């Protein structure tokens, strides 16, 4: 949100975002021109964006129909299991590391 | 030009629906027990 | 090519199943329902302690520790006791308690659509984007200089409850004061 | 005794069927009561007595009551 | 019989003391907290007990224009 | 990701999609937490400046800084590898000994501190890296270098002494 | 979602409810209480430590005026001698 603090005793992560757009107001808009307050449009929307990630949940559902439709043209011959991918970039599993990166 | 019955349904819809409403507190505000299809 | 994405099952660090906030969603609709169609007043207060416990329990496993138990020490703590206490002194007769709730019914619908369907729209995402195939996972990573010194909770409200905002500390304290002199002066003999 | 049995399923189909080549108590000069006379009787430790459950006051009950104080503000 | 506070101060402070001990020490001990805040902290300056300095809650970054260091680069790498 | 602390995550999700070509490469800093936690200081001491300059990138591109501070980043983790490397060539023993009480005792630089002033004394009087903690009280011992410990579970035996350097 | 659902129950005692003077004040306790819930998740997903402060500053409040309540309600059942509407 916009109140500058967050859950862990650090700043709100959406704080940026608010201080960007007050900036823009502030810097922006004035008495002769009322129209200056159009260019903080885009800087409200990453806002609200922040705060609710609305499109960034929309192109990821988008995104994942497509991965998981080239997934079941294509034939995992071979994918990688649980265990081995647990031993990925350990001290003396290369043969598994090798195996999950497909080199 | 309009369609004067749709119109019409649309509208005995709208103000109908507000009576449908102030129906149920009169059967909601009712003393004796005259159940639900009152 | 190969499989550019990876998904496993964690084993440790786990973390708490989502499975256990639906039972405690529709044991707190179960428990409220209870409440206004409960035949004894004091079945409706035992009914609504339940309801404020499984809200504290859902609130305590999804992280809001201090408030989930501020509401099990304060509201079933102190203010179920308080009702209890009154309702168990007052002479009550079920009988003069008991409205036609039939009568109440086509009202009850009514009122239900046309409220549910006007606030909902105007839930924002973060309340209603995991609630009634291709589903949506949230991704968490580490940060370092954020994490440097982690407060709990209660600690990051007392960083800025009695500095930044302790205006409203000192109106809840009048509230707090208005509330002992005015129950007291109505109640007891002079 | 569960009050259940397999000879007790089969008993609750059949209906008693009185002998009458048989002495009842006219022979023994008693005269049995019905049961309806008893239910109350021996039922009564049974009905729910709390206050929760008398039925609405009267009028006249209603009036009364403003004759009295119903808390202790001294105590 | 019981002393008033208005008109003899000094003899209702022996009163309260002996008659509500656990009232008046409540007032004694709740008026210590803001006569040790006007006492110690001067008497601590005068001793030499000087406080300590915050400690770190967050990266201290350095004030002023940035080193321009020179080392550490990609070349230097294996 | 989200920096938020999850309560819900049954799964780990891993991309084996490696860094563009353009970007140089770097080896990892392949030490654990209390390894580095034991050469923390050390780091300190030699890649201060780096460490600032990296941060202070950081603070000069805001919600750019993982980009365009890369190279940046790249200098931070030689200048520590460095260290890990020179301690490891000339105070290996020590170094381990320090670690290993460190990973026993919930990572509390106060448990170990007999461990930590062999080290201290090692590391100095060979790559000349000194441990300093800004702003300590001028009015009482440093509180690494001070003989006993309030909230050490065993007490520091009294042959057992801090390393003060110049002494 | 849940927060909503309960916001109607306490809407809804107030629907069914003609002589339950009682219920009356239950419902408010969990009309606040569902709107304090929903200010908890919402403040959690924008990571807002605020949203937790308005809702101790509500239990505090709502806290307070149930006892104002009650001690009305005392103050008007000592003089009745009942809680019950006759309808
Ligand atoms: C119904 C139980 C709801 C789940 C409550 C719970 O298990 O949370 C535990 C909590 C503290 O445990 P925590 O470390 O914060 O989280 C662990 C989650 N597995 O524990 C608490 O904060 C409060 C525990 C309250 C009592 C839980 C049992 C209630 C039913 C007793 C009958
Ligand atoms: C001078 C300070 C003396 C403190 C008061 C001691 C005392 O005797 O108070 C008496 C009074 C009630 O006592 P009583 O004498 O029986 O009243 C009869 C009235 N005709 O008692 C009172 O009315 C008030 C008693 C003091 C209340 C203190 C409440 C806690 C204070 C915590 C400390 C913070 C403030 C310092």
């Amino acid at each position: 949100m916009a109140s500058g603090y967050g859950l862990n005793g650090g700043p709100s992560r959406c704080f940026p975002f608010w201080q960007e757009l007050l900036a823009c107001y502030v810097t922006n808009s004035s008495e002769d021109n009322p129209d200056g307050k159009n260019k903080c449009i885009p800087v409200m929307e990453d806002y609200y964006e922040c705060l609710h990630h609305r499109k960034e949940a929309a192109r990821v559902r988008a995104l994942q129909a497509a991965y998981r439709e080239a997934e079941a043209k294509k034939l995992q011959e071979n994918p990688p299991t649980a265990g081995q991918i647990r031993n990925l970039g350990l001290l003396n599993k290369e043969e598994d590391t090798k195996k999950v990166h497909c080199a | 030009p309009k369609d004067a019955v749709h119109l019409g349904l649309k509208g005995a819809a709208v103000v109908g629906g507000i009576g449908l409403l102030f129906a149920a507190v009169r059967t909601s505000l009712a003393r004796k027990n005259v159940g639900p299809w009152a | 090519s190969q499989i550019s994405l990876l998904l496993l099952k964690e084993i440790y660090t786990n973390g708490s199943t989502h499975i256990m906030l639906d039972i405690l969603s529709v044991l707190a609709v179960i428990s409220g329902i209870c409440v206004i169609i409960s035949k004894n007043p004091i079945v409706s207060v035992l009914h609504l302690i339940g309801l404020f416990a499984y809200v504290s329990f859902y609130l305590i496993l999804i992280g809001l520790n201090f408030v989930g138990l501020s509401y099990l020490i304060v509201y079933i703590g102190a203010v179920s006791i308080l009702f209890l206490f009154i309702l168990m002194l007052i002479n009550i007769r079920t009988s003069e308690l008991q409205s036609n709730t039939s009568n109440s019914i086509p009202l009850t619908i009514l009122v239900g659509i046309i409220i549910s369907s006007f606030l909902f729209k105007m839930l924002p995402y973060g309340v209603i984007i995991s609630n009634q195939k291709n589903d949506l996972f949230f991704i968490t990573s580490k940060i370092w200089d954020g994490a440097l010194a982690e407060n709990n909770h209660i600690s990051s409200i007392g960083n800025i409850m009695y500095t930044n905002y302790n205006v409203w500390l000192i109106l809840a304290s009048f509230i707090l004061l208005l509330a002992m002199v005015g129950a007291i002066v109505i109640t007891i003999k002079p | 005794d569960t009050g259940l049995s397999r000879d007790q399923v089969e008993r609750e189909f059949h209906d008693q069927v009185i002998d009458p080549t048989a002495k009842t108590f006219k022979d023994l000069g008693m005269e049995p009561t019905d049961i309806s006379k008893w239910t109350y009787h021996y039922l009564l430790p049974y009905r729910p007595s709390t206050y929760y459950d008398l039925p609405p006051s009267t009028e006249k009950e209603m009036r009364e009551e403003r004759k009295y104080l119903h808390v202790l503000d001294d105590q | 019989t019981t002393p008033r506070f208005w008109s003899t101060p000094l003899k209702y402070c022996r009163w309260a003391a002996r008659e509500r001990p656990a009232l008046f020490f409540s007032v004694v001990i709740g008026a210590l907290g803001p006569v040790t805040l006007a006492t110690v902290p001067p008497l601590r300056r005068l001793i030499g007990d000087v406080d300590a300095a915050p400690i770190p809650l967050t990266y201290p970054i350095p004030p002023g224009p940035r080193k321009q260091l020179k080392g550490y680069d990609d070349d230097t790498e294996d | 990701m989200a920096t938020r602390k999850p309560a819900f995550n049954q799964h780990v999700l891993l991309d084996t999609t490696p860094l563009p070509d353009s970007i140089p490469k770097v080896k990892e800093i392949g030490a654990s937490s209390a390894p580095l936690l034991s050469a923390s200081f050390f780091i300190g001491a030699r890649c201060k400046d780096y460490n600032d300059d990296y941060m202070q990138c950081k603070n000069e591109n805001p919600g750019r800084g993982e980009f365009e501070c890369l190279k940046e980043g790249r200098r931070v983790t030689r200048c520590a590898r460095s260290v890990l490397k020179d301690i490891n060539t000339h105070c290996l023993e020590q170094f381990r000994a320090h670690w290993q009480c460190l990973d026993n005792n919930n990572q509390q630089l106060w448990q170990c501190r007999p461990a930590e002033w062999k080290l201290n004394k090692c590391v100095y009087e060979n790559l000349k890296l000194e441990k300093v903690i800004p702003d300590q009280p001028k009015n009482s011992t440093p509180v690494h270098l001070r003989q006993r410990q309030i909230f050490a579970h065993h007490a520091i035996p009294p042959w057992e002494r801090p390393f003060i350097p110049g002494q | 979602n849940i927060t909503l659902i309960l916001f109607l129950i306490g809407i809804l005692g107030f629907v069914l409810n003609r002589k339950n003077i009682i219920l009356m004040l239950i419902s408010i306790e969990i009309m606040l209480l569902s709107i304090t819930f929903l200010i908890l998740l919402s403040s959690l997903n924008m990571d807002d430590i605020i949203g937790q402060t308005y809702a101790i500053y509500i239990i505090v409040v709502a806290g307070a005026e149930s006892a104002i309540g009650l001690g009305i309600l005392v103050a008007f059942y000592r003089l009745r001698g009942s809680i019950a509407i006759e309808y």
